[PDB]
RNA sequence: GUUCUUUGUAAAGUGCCUUCGAAGAGUCGAGUUGUUUGGGAAUGCAGCUCUAAGUGGGUGGUAAAUUCCAUCUAAAGCUAA
RNA sequence: GUUUGACCUCAAAUCAGGUAGGAGUACCCGCUGAACUUAAGCAUAUCAAUAAGCGGAGGAAAAGAAACCAACCGGGAUUGCCUUAGUAACGGCGAGUGAAGCGGCAAAAGCUCAAAUUUGAAAUCUGGUACCUUCGGUGCCCGAGUUGUAAUUUGGAGAGGG
């Protein structure tokens, strides 16, 4: 079909360059590459600390704030898991 | 006249001579550039029942696009690309030329509306209306119009008149002055 | 030292340099390659001679035949007989092989390079088919030449007037001693 | 006075300048001319001369 | 309007700071800051059963 | 063709008088015509053969026309399609040895 | 029991809901009349054809079609050309297999060109004192 | 309503007989993948691969095929409410 | 004839004349496109062929004069509304999703190109230029154009001949 010797090499690099083979994909590479491509410190938060939404003056980089009203929701929720057991 | 001469000719597509000569003007048309003018077209009668008119407005460009999910074609990827090079023309319809295992090879019939000729000559003065404008990029030239899934029937119904707008006119909720 | 096959050269230069090495060095169908067995030049000499007579009408000379004729239409005469029955070249490709099958070509001319080729690719088969006479020439332009245009790619004879019969007739034959001896072989000439 | 004297220079003629042709809108300076939206083929020239919409009234 | 009081850019402090759980304002530097929003009790906020 | 009167039956329906009107012009389409013909054979004679069609006419001759058959109908499609196709090549088979 | 609700959805944007109702009815009505006043003594509407309509739990009905046949209009007497300026609808794309469907329709046309006087184009254009439907004045009646 | 221009070897329409009648290709279609649909065993679209005809073609989807019968004429285009 | 020259293809110019961008973006045509959430842990699925993102236009856009719907005494382009229906169909047939024709109604408008040879006359057209009644026309001139501009004809047909 397509002759090399008679023909210029400076054709047959852009010739072969792209006169490619003919494939479609197939199920099994489908779903395969499908596969390829899947990949402190607690403060009671009262007098100076209360009401400041940035840090107090005790610094560390995990800080937790507390009043009293967490104390009687984390009461009930011991309450109710003690219940659920 | 030449006109079916030439068409019963191109159909033959895998005849010794038209892929001999595909093979020589892919080799041309990759050695010049993507975009590109041609000054005369290569199936001028294909063009002509697309709606070419030689003379003075009616142009031609030679686009090469990538191969190889896209739910729009190729074809309307170089109308995309040569309305915004030459954004003053206005694409009326294209036809593939030649591809190769590695690109496809396309040609496009446009318009220069501004041209008097165009403007007079009123098979063609509908679309110096503003209306046509950029008309491969909405998808009305003819594979705009496929890739939007528009022909007729049932069986086309989920894009028949916009396939948002029917979305739109079926999950909504129409509700009256008086409940029915 | 002159360097002139050292130089880098322009672009589409070197396109179409490559390209028509590219096309010498292809192996080729035998339907396009009748082509370039192609006519020779004495025959193209007279063969001009010839139609150079039965060149057009241009715009000057229809405008002059027209104020003419409107000249003689109104009071005395006019069934299209104020001029003579005009006889030149019919040039357009697709009257002319609209002509052909009736038929009624005395003689036609295929220009080679045309660059959408399968315009022309048909041609000289169906001349074959129908035995009618035509031929190849080299160079379009030369058709522009004779027919007023930049190129025109065919030319066919149909009519003329009667002192020419016999040279186009000793014409044709001349070229059918051309195509019907040594480019009947057109087709043949595989090598070995 | 300077403006005017110029229209006067160019009158009667196309091509006249950029601040002297009328500013209207960009789609109307677009948006084509009467003649160019009256212009209509010679086949419907036919067709409206021949059957146009007749007038008519239902009595009788 | 589908939007009084949506037009905002809010949300809360937090929990265990000493103040409520409205969704407050964040920003500064003009006294909105800190107020509350997105509610249908606070100012500038979005009623209840938006009338439609 | 003619109905029954009735609700069921081979011609089920109201028993009515026909006309039996024109035909539209366009049912023959697919019409050929002399100068279709004409060009269409030139064509066919002039570019002649594409790679499977060489494959059908070799493949018919030796291992018949089952097989042509069933390797056109896989080249293409379609059942029908490879019918017409393969007696075109018998037209042409017959053509070519023949004269 | 079974129900169903689709309101899953983000269905509160897209509720479009018809208050616009006498406005567009006024507006509707003002446009009749502005039609009228352009077309002064036409109609407003065509005249259309009876047919015996599909889908055997209906096919006893007859309806307002779209259009009068060519084969009809011709044994009236008249064109396609002519009788969409009369004011005659046409639709090319039917054909007639019922012969009493066909002088039904005839005899609709025969009155309507009996019931109408045509102003032509040269002129004076007497005075003709509008009516303003065609349906009603030649009625679709099952038979 | 007005006035001039005006239908002339110009244009168009209508009957009978006769010979015709062209009608869009990397496109339809088929496979396979993806994606989407209410779509069932492919409702649609895209990509890759294959690739047609003209008394043709598409469509009317049964666990399977063949022929029927019906109806429309694709791959090109315009148009207010 | 080692000179001269048609033409082809390709380039340039502060050439003559034009022109596209950007904004707005409620509505509209397209592209690309998730999650929370919902459901059996959840993966299919749902929220969603959505919001966000990108491109594109008008005052309306889009679709549109059947390669339709049907299976009957056949309808008749598109569009929207009511009704079919919360059905047919789909789906761990679970969550849940989810249409269309027929019918009534508002509006109602039909059509063009390629595809025929003008061949006893490229019959066409931009542009320059003068003149003129200038949303332009007449004439003179450069020039595109036969690798086809006008007329005729578009399937309801229609063309040629009498």
């Amino acid at each position: 079909f397509r002759d090399t010797e008679n023909l210029p090499d400076w054709f047959l690099e852009d010739e072969k360059e792209h006169s490619k083979i003919n494939k479609p994909i197939t199920k099994e590479a489908a779903m395969a590459i499908k596969e390829k491509i899947k990949a402190v410190t607690l403060v009671v938060a009262s007098g100076r600390n209360k009401g400041l939404a940035g840090r107090p003056k005790g610094v560390k980089g995990k800080y937790k704030m507390v009043d009293g009203v967490m104390k009687n929701e984390q009461r009930a929720l011991r309450r109710i898991a003690k219940k659920h057991h | 006249g030449a006109y079916k001469y030439l068409e019963e000719l191109q159909r033959k597509k895998q005849s010794d001579v038209l892929r001999f000569l595909q093979r020589v003007r892919v080799w041309e048309y990759r050695q010049k550039n993507v975009i590109h003018r041609a000054a005369r077209p290569t199936r001028p009668d294909k063009a002509r029942r697309l709606g070419y008119k030689a003379k003075q407005g009616f142009v031609i460009y030679r686009v090469r696009v990538r191969r190889g999910k896209y739910q729009r074609s190729l074809r309307a990827t170089a109308e995309e690309r040569v309305g915004r090079r030459a954004a003053n023309l206005r694409v009326l319809n294209s036809y593939w030329v030649n591809q190769d295992s590695t690109y496809k090879y396309f040609e496009v019939i446009l318009v220069d509306p501004q041209h008097k000729a165009i403007r007079r000559d009123a098979r063609y003065n509908w679309i110096c209306d503003p209306v046509h404008k950029h008309r491969e990029a909405r998808g009305l030239t003819a594979t705009g119009k496929k890739s939007r899934g528009i022909n007729k029937g049932h069986k086309f119904n989920n894009t028949k008149a916009g396939r948002r707008k029917t979305w739109k006119r079926q999950n909504t909720l129409s509700l009256w002055r008086y409940r029915k | 030292r002159n360097l002139s096959r050292y130089v880098k050269w322009p672009e589409y230069v070197r396109v179409q340099r490559q390209k028509k090495i590219l096309s010498i060095r292809l192996k080729v169908p035998p339907t396009i390659a009748q082509f370039q067995y192609t006519l020779d030049r004495n025959t193209a000499a007279e063969t001009f001679k010839l139609f150079n007579k039965y060149r057009p009408e241009t715009a000057a000379e229809k405008k002059e035949r027209l104020t003419k004729e409107a000249a003689a239409v109104a009071e005395g005469k006019s069934k299209q007989d104020a001029s003579p029955k005009p006889y030149a070249v019919k040039y357009g490709l697709n009257h002319v092989v609209a002509l052909i099958e009736n038929k009624k070509a005395k003689l036609v001319l295929i220009a080679n390079d045309v660059d959408p080729i399968e315009l022309v690719v048909f041609l000289p088969a169906l001349c074959k088919k129908m035995g009618v006479p035509y031929a190849i020439v080299k160079g379009k332009a030369r058709l522009g030449t004779l027919v007023n245009q930049k190129t025109s790619a065919v030319a066919a004879l149909t009519e003329v007037r009667a002192e020419d019969e016999a040279a186009l007739a000793k014409l044709v034959s001349t070229i059918d001693a051309n195509f019907a001896d040594k480019y009947d072989e057109v087709k043949k000439h595989w090598g070995g | 006075q300077q403006r005017e004297a110029v229209r006067q220079l160019y009158k009667g003629k196309k091509y006249q300048p950029k601040d002297l042709r009328a500013k209207k809108t960009r789609a109307l300076r677009r948006a084509l001319t009467k003649f160019e939206a009256s212009q209509v083929t010679e086949k419907q020239r036919k067709k409206q001369i021949a059957f146009p919409q007749r007038k008519y009234a239902i009595k009788a | 309007s589908e939007k009084a009081g949506h037009q905002t850019s809010a949300e809360s402090w937090g929990t265990g700071r000493a103040v409520a759980r409205i969704p407050r304002v964040g920003g500064g530097g003009t006294g909105r800051s800190g107020q509350g929003a997105f509610g249908n009790m606070c100012r500038g906020g979005r009623m209840f059963a938006p009338t439609k | 063709t003619v109905k029954t009167g009735i609700a069921i039956g081979l011609n089920k329906g109201k028993k009515v008088t026909s006309m039996t009107p024109a035909p539209k012009i366009s049912y023959k389409k697919g019409a050929a015509s002399n100068r279709t013909k004409f060009v269409r054979s030139l064509v066919r004679e002039i570019a002649g053969l594409s790679p499977y069609e060489r494959r059908l006419i070799d493949l018919i001759r030796n291992s018949g026309e089952k097989r042509a058959r069933k390797v056109a109908k896989k080249r293409l499609g379609s059942f029908t399609r490879a019918k017409a196709k393969v007696e075109e090549m018998n037209n042409i088979i017959a053509a070519s040895r023949r004269h | 029991p079974i129900l169903k609700n689709h309101f899953r959805k983000h269905w509160q944007e897209r509720v479009k809901v018809h208050f616009d109702q006498a406005g567009k009815k006024v507006s509707r009505r003002n446009a009749r009349a502005t039609r009228a006043a352009k077309i002064a003594p036409r109609p407003l509407d065509l005249l259309r054809p009876v047919v015996r309509a599909p889908t055997v739990k209906y096919n006893r009905k007859v309806r307002a079609g779209r259009g009068f046949t060519l084969a009809e209009v011709k044994a009236a007497g008249l064109t396609a050309a002519y009788a969409r300026t009369i004011g005659i609808a046409v639709d090319h794309r039917r054909q007639n297999r019922n012969q009493e469907i066909f002088d039904a329709n005839v005899q609709r046309l025969k009155e309507y060109q009996s019931k109408i006087i045509v102003f032509p184009r040269n002129g004076k254009a007497p005075e003709a004192e509008q009516v303003l439907s065609a349906a009603a004045t030649f009625p679709i009646a099952q038979p």
